[PDB]
């Protein structure tokens, strides 16, 4: 039928403040089919402590996940979502912009 | 009232190829996860203290051997016709079922199935409604699911009698949970937007639940219909994050404020207050 590439929505559970613990959020969403990878990135390596969400999907019956970890922002680091699909020949790196 | 007002079971079923098939499941008030299903022992994961609803261990043993049943013989019965279905490997099919409590206190029922991400068909009242999009395929799969004897009479149970009553159960077990009021943050940030001499503006709005939110940015009382919402996106802990932003021209952003208003807050509104014409001075 159809096949759908995911949107990669990376967001901050509280406003960054350097130094301060907080959660990182990737929403991955609108795809389809339901096979898909993702991995949350510190700095391009990626972070091991990883919790995701059981895989539902919205009215259009396209598919949805949640992936987060606790974080502590720096102004040095750099953190992304990598999410690999039958829709991407590479994965594609969405970088948290606060 | 608050909280959600539907209970739904929903199905991901993958066919890779003729002999391996994957099947994930899940329970849900509106969009709160309240079971999953494990395919390592063919039983309900009950997520939260209260899942079971009014519902006895036995009735939910039940409910259970039922699911269970329903998904090995789902995938086994689907490899089996694959061929007279003109399928190709690799397929996957969803479907949702449940019932939702309305205002006025009518309770719906349904129950929709998908293939390749396409509508395929539903169910009204024991019949199997084909879809448009699921063709011809879709009219032979509601002529044959007739034959099997009692299937319809099990979903038009479970649709019309037992989940009416699991869905008032559960929200009456789970009401501490599920019409808690958690208060949001919202702060400001700006950015520069596509087109000259303009600035967008954004509004975050995070860590509210229930989901019903209000926001938008303000000169004064006068609200500023240019206001455009993201999605509502999730946080892991029952609340969500939203964003309002405004593309307004450089030098027009000061007198520009974001109101919140959320059933949380007690009628005492969040207004945060854009200081400045520009980027920030
Ligand atoms: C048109 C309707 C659907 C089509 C059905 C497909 C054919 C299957 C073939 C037969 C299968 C084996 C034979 C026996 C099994 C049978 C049954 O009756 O049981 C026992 C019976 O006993 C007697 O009646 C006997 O006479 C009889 O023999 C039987 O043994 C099944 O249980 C049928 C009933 C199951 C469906 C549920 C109905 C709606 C329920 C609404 C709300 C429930 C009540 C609330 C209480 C819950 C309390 C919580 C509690 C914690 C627990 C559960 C918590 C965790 C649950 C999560 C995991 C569960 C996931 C499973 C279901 C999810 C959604 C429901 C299904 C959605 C329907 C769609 O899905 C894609 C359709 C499918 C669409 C298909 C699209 C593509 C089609 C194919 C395309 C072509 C390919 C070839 C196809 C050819 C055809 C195959
Ligand atoms: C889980 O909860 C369900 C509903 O939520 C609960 O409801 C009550 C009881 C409290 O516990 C709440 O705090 C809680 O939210 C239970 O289902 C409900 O059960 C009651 C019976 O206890 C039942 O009420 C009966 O209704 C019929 C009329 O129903 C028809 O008409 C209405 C519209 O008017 C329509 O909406 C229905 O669909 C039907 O078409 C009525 O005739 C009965 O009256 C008789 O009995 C009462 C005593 O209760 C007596 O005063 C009368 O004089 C008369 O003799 C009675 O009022 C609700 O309809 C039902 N709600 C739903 C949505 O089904 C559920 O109870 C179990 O299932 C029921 C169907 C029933 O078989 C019960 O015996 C079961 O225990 C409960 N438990 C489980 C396991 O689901
Ligand atoms: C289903 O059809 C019957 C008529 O056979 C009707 O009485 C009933 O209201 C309909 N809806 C159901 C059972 O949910
Ligand atoms: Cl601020």
């Amino acid at each position: 039928k159809i096949q759908r590439t995911p949107k990669i929505q990376v967001y901050s559970r509280h406003p960054a403040e350097n130094g301060k613990s907080n959660f990182l959020n990737c929403y991955v969403s609108g795809f389809h089919p339901s096979d898909i990878e993702v991995d949350l990135l510190k700095n391009g390596e990626r972070i091991e402590k990883v919790e995701h969400s059981d895989l539902s999907f919205s009215k259009d019956w396209s598919f949805y996940l949640l992936y987060y970890t606790e974080f502590t922002p720096t102004e040095k680091d750099e953190y992304a979502c990598r999410v690999n699909h039958v829709t991407l020949s590479q994965p594609k790196i969405v970088k948290w912009d606060r | 009232f608050q909280g959600p007002t539907s209970f739904h079971v929903i199905q991901t079923s993958s066919f890779t190829n003729s002999t391996w098939a994957q099947t994930q499941g899940s329970g849900w008030l509106d969009d709160l996860q309240i079971h999953g299903w494990d395919s390592d022992s063919g039983t309900a994961i009950f997520l939260k203290p209260w899942s079971k609803g009014n519902f006895s261990d036995k009735e939910v043993a039940e409910l259970e051997e039922i699911f269970r049943v329903y998904i090995f013989g789902f995938a086994r019965e689907v490899q089996d016709f694959a061929g007279d279905f003109q399928m190709k490997y690799p397929f996957e099919i969803q479907g949702i079922a449940g019932c939702e409590l309305h205002s006025g206190g009518a309770i719906v029922s349904f129950l929709r199935g998908a293939l390749g991400g396409l509508d395929f068909l539903s169910v009204k009242n024991a019949s199997c409604v084909p879809s448009p999009e699921g063709g011809s395929r879709a009219q032979k799969f509601c002529a044959l699911i007739i034959q099997y004897q009692g299937i319809m009479e099990t979903v038009r149970i479970l649709l019309y009698e037992t989940c009416p009553r699991y869905l008032l159960g559960v929200l009456n077990a789970g009401k501490a949970d599920l019409q808690r009021q958690v208060k949001p943050e919202a702060w400001l940030s700006s950015g520069p937007s596509p087109g000259p001499g303009r600035l967008q503006l954004v509004c975050h709005v995070s860590g509210f639940y229930p989901k019903p939110v209000w926001v938008m940015w303000m000169r004064g009382e006068q609200e500023q219909q240019g206001t455009q919402l993201g999605d509502i996106l999730p946080n892991a802990n029952w609340t969500w994050y939203l964003r309002a932003t405004l593309d307004v021209a450089d030098g027009e952003a000061a007198g520009l404020s974001c109101r919140v208003k959320h059933s949380s807050l007690e009628g005492q509104d969040i207004i945060l207050y854009w200081r400045g014409s520009g980027l920030n001075d």
